[PDB]
């Protein structure tokens, strides 16, 4: 089957929600797979999010070796970024959803 | 984060040493200034000072380095630059 | 000895934001189920009518208890009145009172255990209403017959202004008050009713 | 002769092979492992010619996958105004309930496809409907101009829809004139 | 209590302790425009229905909710499903056939008179008595408060007609009114 | 001070709150609800670094934008971070307590 | 286009995290509305 | 393009003032003639080797960190706007 259809449906359902600025899927290397932003902004998000989630995973593992990161989200004054991490032995992926919290429907 | 060697006037063993030291610095620190300080002090301890290290993601530099004493690589998306001079 | 908490100017705001965090994490399941996200005469009621309601099945109009706004401060105080903010559909100003002292508490979905703000009035509240054009303005008719206006922006328990006997305070409890939505280009007066037999309009601009 | 795979012909753009398969008797409602009908597959691949070929041969315009997403929903994803119009005059439900109550207007707003949003609004897509996640088409629209279209639909109804159809026709005529000049 | 009519902000209906209601004009401070009688207890609450503004609902301490229309001194309808004082009544903003009410014994009763004019279609009882009640302006939520000091919220199901239009709401309301109101006035029109 | 203490008692009394720490800007925990100081020190030494990195990330995305509130959800415990100019409010809570 | 259930299944990862992402998105409206309680009130103030 | 002269926001200056000002002028002309950091650094180090006893080393960028052992009276780090310029003599 075509995995593109499922990926597209998930991306559109995520982008539907209020104020969602965009969506990115990032590999273990800090490189985006699919993005709805421009190339430069997508690259900067990929780098920053990958580094931050690596440090956060290290801190969480130090705090509790039997506990692992499941979700992250940072709210700024104007935008909020939600990071969904997945650390499987075969692949490490991050889902970045950038949204405007204060947007009015 | 695999080390992405951009430029290397080095040997293989002490390239691996540079990669390991940079990894340790990144693990222990969170500031490019501190990471460069750790890298430079460790390489002064190990490999006949004086070395110089620059860590960061936005810089363009032109330096003169001693032969077999220069590396410029990427760990993830962070650029780390080493060169021996003086 | 000054507690280092006092040196933190934003500490109360941070604590309120964490109250948000905890309450929202606790009632997230309730809101998700609310909005459908998947992650003598009673004995005289006709049995045929009850059977019709039963045969309606899931289509029968039913009820589900969601949550409760309750505070130890508000415990034991009769809920005299409530009112939604006319510009904020999720903020509920509640006047508690049975002269027994009255409390005004501003409840919301972010906190069910304590109001976001609360203040005190000399006796039991009887009527409250929000201004249509100035949602910060809350007009209160209280059990002694006094009509007052409160500005929630100041976050003060002192009324912005009051109605005394000289200014026409009712001698009997005032039970209903209502702002007059007569166009934004003119004043928004108040109308209050009391058991003294008086229905009185109040012009704010002249006190 | 071997049965020509209508799905493969659609994917490769072989409209003549699709027609040959339909003539010999390939099921126009055949479902793949994901329940994808030939019309849905053509809509996903952008094969407009295969889309009208299947429509005239008898493809279900209201056909949906296992999740409930229809060919109109997939055209809304593709953003092709031509595909959306073809399905609309083929008979696709303008407010078809996709996955979790997602209607084509909501979906087109979700990705901000201005042309698809406008075509659905002219075809009487209603902005007052809600998805399973408590969001309106206005809340799903990513572009401010599409948001304005959705709002003015909400307070204008069919007359505003007629004005929107007129302005969409004007924009299409301007684009055609520019293409002819080029 | 009092309620201003939407047809004219200067005209309203005010309830009294003697069981009376008065159509009053702020422009004419001398006398009430109209009089409504039938309550034998203090009419706690009176309010015009948002859908149709000539017809209004009241709740009284005489254990009765009463439906009235302008030009008729007698109530259109009388609802009494218990022997308890009904402190307050609030018309449902989502349906032109639904009103919630609170009793002095601590009962929240949602009535849909399109289905039954005798009993509420939903009822809930609490140990503490209920004093006031409201409907969420944007939500199918009913909030009630009383002696306990706690405001309790309840979601309603199969009560709302949010997607339904004002015109059909008025049509259904008038159909129910014609189906339930006794034909008293039809006997005199045929003798002229 | 009375309102602050009432809010602190309420936060302690909510369902699922594991431990609340208020740390000054130099990394010393001003107050801690944890009965053991070792875990408090570990949190006040690790998490504020993550908060500073988040603030740096936000500033790199937009220099006019600063960190406001941080959420770190793990398999067992969830960490809430509110970093102001002069202090950091850290807290560990069980996000699944709403299901219990 | 890596297929379903294959190693590195982006669709599987997205399906696993979709619910939590949309839950956070849902939380955002409540947070912003009750911040606008006081933020937007100053607009009526001045 | 913002013709107003960006003030030299000096952060560290272990050199003599006159050739610190010379370095500021060199950085200004290098940024005027080149828009690439590598070219700016190359030209800056070239001119500083020509007129200031080689060998120098120059690093220009907006976000990075460094730790070097420079020669005495032969170090600087400053700003022309938001771009950070670092120079140090070593060897």
């Amino acid at each position: 089957m075509v995995d593109i259809a499922a990926v597209d449906e998930t991306f559109k359902r995520l982008q539907s929600h209020k104020g969602v600025l965009g969506i990115i899927v990032i590999n273990a290397e800090g490189i985006a797979i699919r993005t709805t932003f421009d190339n430069d902004l997508t690259v900067q998000y990929a780098a920053l999010v990958s580094h931050f989630t690596v440090k956060a995973r290290s801190a969480v593992r130090k705090l509790d070796g039997d506990n692992d990161l499941k979700f992250l989200r940072i709210r700024s004054k104007k935008h909020e970024i939600m990071i969904a991490p997945e650390f499987e032995r075969s692949h490490e992926y991050y889902l970045v959803v950038v949204q405007d919290p204060s947007r009015e429907a | 984060s695999k080390a992405v060697i951009k430029n290397a006037d080095m040997s293989e063993e002490m390239q691996a040493d540079a990669v390991d030291c940079a990894t340790q610095a990144l693990e222990k620190y969170n500031i490019e200034k501190d990471i460069a300080a750790y890298i430079k002090k460790e390489f002064d301890r190990k490999h006949n000072p004086t070395w110089h290290c620059i860590v960061g993601r936005n810089f363009g530099s032109y330096v003169t380095h001693e032969t077999k004493h220069f590396i410029y690589f990427y760990l993830g998306q962070v650029a780390i630059l080493l060169f021996k001079s003086g | 000895v000054l507690d280092p908490l006092l040196s933190l100017r934003g500490l109360p705001d941070a604590l309120e934001l964490m109250d948000l965090a905890i309450n929202q994490n606790n009632y997230l399941q309730q809101l998700l189920l609310y909005r459908d996200i998947q992650p003598v005469a009673e004995s005289n009621w006709p049995e045929e009518l009850l059977q019709e309601l039963a045969d309606l099945g899931d289509d029968a109009p039913r009820m589900e208890h969601l949550w409760d706004w309750s505070c130890p401060l508000t415990a034991g105080k009769n809920v005299a009145c409530m009112g939604w903010n006319k510009a904020n559909p999720d903020l509920l100003a509640v006047g508690y009172g049975s002269e027994p002292r009255g409390l005004v508490a501003f409840w919301s979905l972010k906190n069910l255990q304590h109001p976001l703000w609360w203040f005190e009035v000399k006796a039991a509240v009887t009527a409250l209403d929000f201004s249509t054009y100035s949602p910060n303005l809350l007009a209160l008719g209280m059990y002694d017959g006094t009509v007052a206006i409160y500005d929630i922006k100041s976050r003060q328990g002192t009324p912005s202004m009051e109605s005394d006997v000289h200014s026409g305070k009712h001698s009997d409890p005032v039970w209903k008050v209502k702002w007059l939505d007569h166009g934004p280009e003119r004043d928004e007066p108040l109308v209050s009713i009391s058991t003294d037999g008086r229905v009185t309009q109040w012009s704010i601009a002249k006190g | 002769e071997e049965p020509i795979d209508i799905f493969q012909a659609i994917k490769e753009g072989d409209y003549e092979a699709v027609q040959i398969a339909l003539d010999r008797g390939a099921d126009i409602e055949q479902t793949s492992s994901g329940g994808v009908t030939p019309l849905i597959q053509a809509v996903q691949c952008g094969a407009e010619q295969a889309v009208e070929i299947l429509v005239q041969s008898g493809a279900d315009v209201h056909a949906a996958t296992r999740s409930g997403d229809t060919a109109l929903h997939w055209a809304a994803y593709g953003g092709g105004g031509a595909l959306v119009q073809l399905l609309l005059e083929a008979g696709a439900n303008v407010d078809a309930v996709g996955d979790l109550g997602n209607r084509p207007l909501h979906v087109a707003a979700s990705r901000g496809h201005d042309q698809v949003v406008g075509l659905l609004l002219t075809h009487n897509a209603h902005t007052a409907f809600k998805n399973a996640y408590g969001n309106t088409a206005l809340s799903l629209a990513t572009g401010a101009k599409a948001q304005a279209w959705i709002k003015r639909v909400a307070e204008g109804g069919p007359g505003e829809r007629s004005k929107l159809a007129a302005e969409l026709a004007a924009l299409e005529a301007e684009a055609d004139a520019k293409a002819a000049e080029r | 209590a009092f309620d201003f009519s939407g047809r004219d902000e200067r005209i309203y209906v005010a309830a009294t302790e003697d069981g009376w209601l008065h159509k009053c004009s702020t422009s004419y401070s001398e006398q009430y425009l109209e009089s409504y009688r039938g309550h034998m207890g203090p009419v706690y609450q009176v309010q015009f229905s948002p859908y149709k503004k000539d017809m209004f609902i009241s709740s009284s301490g005489d254990w009765t909710i009463r439906m009235w229309q302008e030009g008729r001194d007698t109530p259109l309808l009388t609802f009494q499903a218990s022997t308890n004082e009904i402190n307050d009544v609030q018309w449902c903003p989502t349906n032109s056939t639904v009103f919630g009410s609170v009793t002095a014994t601590g009962r929240l009763e949602i009535w849909d008179f399109a289905l039954s004019t005798v009993k509420p279609v939903m009822h809930q009882k609490t140990p503490a008595k209920l004093s006031c009640m409201l409907f969420a302006p944007n939500y199918p939520v009913v909030v009630c408060g009383g002696e306990d000091g706690t405001v309790k919220a309840y979601r309603l199901y199969n009560v709302s007609h949010e997607y339904d239009t004002l015109e059909e709401q008025l049509g259904r309301l008038d159909a129910v009114i014609k189906a339930n109101v006794m034909k008293k006035e039809t006997g005199q029109a045929g003798q002229a | 001070m009375s309102d602050i203490e009432s809010t602190l008692t309420r936060i302690q009394g909510h369902k699922g709150v594991i431990g609340v720490i208020i740390v000054n800007n130099q990394g010393v925990p001003l107050r801690s609800t944890f009965e053991h100081d070792a875990m408090t020190k570990q949190y006040a030494d690790l998490v504020p670094g993550l908060a500073d990195l988040a603030r740096n990330l936000v500033r790199d995305l937009d220099p006019q934008n600063d960190l406001e509130f941080l959420r770190i959800r793990s398999h067992k415990h969830e960490i809430m971070v509110a970093a102001k100019d002069d202090f950091v409010l850290l807290v560990i809570q069980d996000p699944n307590a709403a299901s219990t | 286009r890596r297929p379903r259930n294959a190693p590195g299944s982006v669709a599987d990862f997205l399906e696993r995290v979709r619910d939590q992402c949309e839950v956070a998105l849902v939380q955002n409206e409540i947070t912003n509305i009750f911040r606008d309680d006081l933020s937007s009130l100053n607009d009526e103030a001045d």
